[PDB]
């Protein structure tokens, strides 16, 4: 385990600046490329941008690209993400995303482990890349398969990789770019691609699986990481 | 030093390059530019952060000194006592600086095999094709554009493609054209 | 015709060394780092003679044995020097 | 005072008590990671 | 040895080179003879010397010894003192002992890339103005005087200066000219 | 590994070879298959067993243990006695534990140079009668039958006796014979 | 006797006094600086 | 110091097949070839066979092709022996063999360190170099004692001796390059002749007589060869 | 520090050589070149030769060329400078000095640590470099001293300089490149442009007024050349 640790919940205004930081555990934290992911209520996962802490080259979307800057301080094992002119539509949850790829900047990039999560709300004064169906229901101890589509300046290339989430948690990872699965999770959650298309299937479905499951990977034309919708299972 | 490649042949690193550890400058009709090499610093980087991991586990049994009291007459026994504490703090002492010093040559001359292995890679893929300038630097002779660069950078190059393209270019810097 | 090679240095020399893999190795240059001799006398430490108490005990120098007399009041010491099994203890 | 860390080492005191990084008699111990270093 | 220079393709060493560790012998209309790399030869010592001071600075800090006494009745704890002594001086050898035998090894693989990469500097500095005969030696298509090689020993030979020259020689032992 | 021969150009070992750790593998007109450098590989067995046989010899100034006893009231003198014994087979596991893992990176080491030093071997005797293929593997100008083998193989190749034959086929290849 | 040297270590007898060289048990502790002396 | 110790005397029915087993004494097994070599009663000695323990692969000779099968288990550090169909003839003593070198392919596969003996009995010869049967010299005289073979073995690949006292198993008194192992005394001197090897004794001693045996490898046959063995009689 | 150590003070006759040396503290002695520089009852310094103990490769300045023999020992940490023929014109206090370099032959034999000095008397100089013999300026004011040279010293190789009050035996006060030792004070600025070199002096102090010279390797003459001498005198 290592563990992540971020700001507190922070409230502004129109127009104004926000810093939120984040806090690595572990003292190889160097080598480890750092991102920031947020969502806001009730939707799906943004990529914002990322940094390498080993040379302090970020990568960020088209999207913020002039407005957000994040840089990690090696010193003190420490991300900190802040954006500029900030209005409403940024209300969200600011997600904290560790990968064991050294730099952000392709589909080495997956998330392993997550931070808790840093809310922030503009007190006054979304359209995903990748295609997942947003529901799919399946009996007890059944199989479910849930697809993620793209194109070929993703999917295609680069591999794909799934995210699981429950309500109210940050996301674990359950498979690699590469199909691999990682430590916790059960031989039950199977990974597989073919071509330009993405499937995790579960077999034996009991009432834990019942969340919203992510596929993501690097797009090639956006320079950037890319989530699907969100597909919320359920079982019953 | 042993390698022959950091601070050798490929005299200075480049500060251009900023986002990897070893990586590929090319030069062409199309553009100039560098490129790190992902794939060989990752897998570097994966020693390393081993390296770092490696150490820290060797040193969770090191040894725990918790003291004890000690009377006025027992003063050469409380003395025996202070000669072991002080002598086992030394020994993990010693321990633990020699092995820094040790693993530190051992990853500077880490980086050192690997730049070189970088260069001989690409030095197999390119043969008679280009020409070896002996300062880290290829040219080759058949003019070689980005999408192709690209086949060494990952490479992936294909001699048998561009092999009379070059081999004209061999044939002619070689004055043998100049006889008719 | 013309010519140039490398090479390495060699010589007459005898001292071998070992080694994890090789032992009794000849190389042209050697360093010994261990002491071996010493010149089997009791000597000052830096200009301050020691307490040689010849055949007293330490016991048989404070408790004022009257055959331990050229002790009776001694000069400062480097340090002390007992014997054996020193015939005047007790 | 207490320690709040996770180098695996450390030079305040010997007789520590809790889940330590181990004393050493040392006041600097650093690592390299990168490539020796250079103006061109 | 590792880099397979010293007892490898420069089979054994020359007697006849005293001023240094490392050199050059060459051959020409007017010269024959030897001359030590002193430069490198000097980087090698100032390596092998600071070894040596690495050593005995890590050795002033062993663990100490000044002296204890016991009683007939305190037998057991007497033992307890000997078993202690006893076992640092146990590992101090063990440490010393060890420490000489891998140092041993590394600084003997030292000497043979020293050698390795200076033949490779040689190399890459003439490349086709010389046929690399493969004896730990090369022979040159155009003849080099005694000012030049100077020059390749102290490493700033000139390419351009005699590629006409080598490649008209290169181009006749090829028999081309052979088909008129 | 730090040499690039294991899991580098030469991709992979042959399971087909099983007399030995280094080799050969050829064909010619005459036939195919695998050779052992038992030599080298001897060499090598020769080497690894100096360092297990090295070790072992060490490990017998390992700090011998035997037990004391200690009363109800002595309880503090009992548990220096334990810090003590507990405190030195910490020290010696960490070293037994470590010398294991710094010789298995090493002897890994060691087999990439033997290879990369045996390639290179046979690199400098054929010269320009082959080509370097550039994975591992050579492809010779002139034929080389399987007496020819042998000499590259136990190391007697002779360059001379196969030039004139080589330099057609280089010569050709370079379709400079194409001016007709 | 009293020890005369600059040599890291020693070997004449455990219980030193002073600021001497460090008793070690071996007897020959030699450390290579030249190159293999396998000549022609 | 190592230490082979063979397996106890098996004594069979024909048609029936034996396993003899020997287990080194040492850490590095793998790393030393172990050869298999019987002596009949009253006669010479006879390569059956060897394996490198580390690789795995064996060498047979061209007589026991089908009939032997030798291997050696890492794990437990001892060499094996399943010889079959065993008539009379396959009666003998049968001893393990140490070999300095890793495999048993070549000239360099000498025998230095030998088990103590394995005596199969079988209820109801020929040698490949050549040995005068007896040599007779005088006490304290000094002595010549040859090995003659041809171009396949003594010629290319040299040869190696071997001492035996009736009734312990053999010793090496020199190797392929005639430099002589610690063991033995500085009058046993052995050299060689294009393809005709001598061990000159000197100093002739009572010690000194018992049989005496070169081996080399013969590249014709793949395999172990022996001479016919010879007397030395110290008078 | 290291330190080395002299012998004692001879007095000879007209024709019976001599034998003196010098001994080092530091263990690592065989990396760093020694030489023997001899200065003659007031006048100014002149170098005999030197040796480079690893290899024990001497070479000698020609007015020396074989009347002296110079050699150092490796197991005992010792050089010896023996002076055969001697005579009148020899009579002065000779000083072995470690060039950090491992062999005097060239530029980098600069001198960084001297020896106490051994006076030699018998019974009964040209400088190759170029200083004014006597600089004065005045308290907290700035002298700069210049030994001139050529080519084949000063001009390709640069200079070390050096400081000598009177009764002591003289002290590096810059390596051939323009660095200052550790003990030197930070004020000594060292330079030099094409065949001339100044060692300048910033704020002047009673301390200061000592000898300065000037040295170099002169890649003709084979050997090494020291400048005149230069008296600063502050007032
Ligand atoms: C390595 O060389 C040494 C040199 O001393 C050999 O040491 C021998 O040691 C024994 C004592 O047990 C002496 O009786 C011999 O006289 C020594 N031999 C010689 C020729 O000096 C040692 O045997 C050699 N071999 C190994 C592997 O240690």
């Amino acid at each position: 385990q290592v563990q992540l640790v971020q700001s507190g919940a922070e409230v502004k205004k129109p127009g104004s600046s926000v810093k939120v930081s984040c806090t690595s555990s572990e003292v190889t934290f160097s080598s480890f490329a750092i991102s920031w992911v947020r969502q806001a209520p009730g939707q799906g996962l943004e990529w914002l941008g990322g940094i390498s802490p080993m040379f302090g080259t970020p990568n960020y979307a088209q999207k913020f690209q002039g407005r957000v800057t994040i840089t990690a301080d090696q010193s003190t094992r420490t991300a900190y993400m802040d954006l500029r002119s900030l209005r409403s539509e940024d209300t969200a949850v600011y997600y904290c995303a560790r990968s064991p790829s050294y730099i952000c900047s392709g589909g080495t990039c997956v998330f392993d482990h997550w931070g808790q999560g840093t809310l922030v709300t503009v007190s006054s004064g979304i359209q995903p890349g990748l295609t997942q169906p947003p529901s799919v229901s399946k009996g007890l101890r059944q199989t479910a398969t849930l697809t993620c589509t793209g194109n070929s300046n993703n999917v295609g290339n680069q591999g794909a990789a799934w995210l699981q989430q429950h309500q109210g948690h940050p996301p674990k990872l359950l498979s690699y770019r590469n199909n691999d699965r990682p430590s916790g999770i059960s031989e039950r959650f199977s990974a597989s691609r073919s071509g330009n298309t993405a499937s995790l299937t579960i077999t034996g479905l009991q009432p834990e699986d019942e969340a919203d499951y992510y596929c993501s990977t690097w797009d090639s034309s956006l320079s950037a990481v890319v989530f699907g919708g969100g597909t919320k299972l359920t079982v019953l | 030093g042993l390698f022959g490649a950091i601070a050798g042949f490929i005299e200075g690193g480049w500060q251009g390059m900023v986002d990897g550890w070893y990586g590929y400058h090319h030069s062409n009709e199309q553009g100039s530019g560098y490129a790190a090499d992902k794939e060989s610093t990752q897998k570097a980087i994966d020693g390393v952060t081993n390296k770092v991991n490696s150490i820290i586990d060797k040193m969770n049994t090191q040894f725990e000194a918790v003291g004890r009291e000690f009377n006025n007459l027992e003063r050469r026994i409380e003395n025996l006592n202070k000669k072991m504490e002080d002598g086992f703090l030394d020994v993990w002492t010693y321990n633990a600086e020699l092995l820094v010093l040790m693993e530190n040559e051992r990853t500077l001359d880490f980086h050192d095999s690997n730049v070189k292995n970088l260069y001989d890679k690409v030095r197999l893929q390119l043969r008679d094709n280009a020409k070896e300038l002996g300062n880290g630097c290829f040219e080759f002779y058949h003019k070689c554009d980005n999408e192709c660069m690209e086949s060494v950078r990952n490479g992936t190059y294909d001699y048998p493609q561009y092999s009379e393209e070059a081999r004209l270019k061999r044939e002619e810097i070689s004055g043998v054209r100049s006889l008719v | 015709e013309d010519q140039i090679c490398i090479g390495y240095h060699a010589n007459n020399s005898t001292e071998q060394v070992d080694t994890i893999m090789e032992k009794n190795v000849t190389v042209t240059h050697a360093q010994d780092i261990l002491e071996k001799k010493h010149n089997g006398k009791l000597c000052d430490l830096d200009g301050v003679k020691p307490l040689i108490l010849r055949d007293c005990s330490v016991a048989g120098w404070l408790l004022g044995n009257p055959m331990c007399d050229e002790f009776i009041n001694v000069p400062e010491w480097s340090y002390i020097v007992e014997k054996a099994n020193p015939v005047n203890d007790l | 005072g207490a320690i709040n860390s996770s180098m695996p080492f450390h030079n305040i005191h010997p007789l520590t008590i809790g889940e330590c990084p181990k004393y050493v008699k040392s006041n600097r111990l650093v690592l390299a990671t990168g490539l020796r270093n250079s103006p061109q």
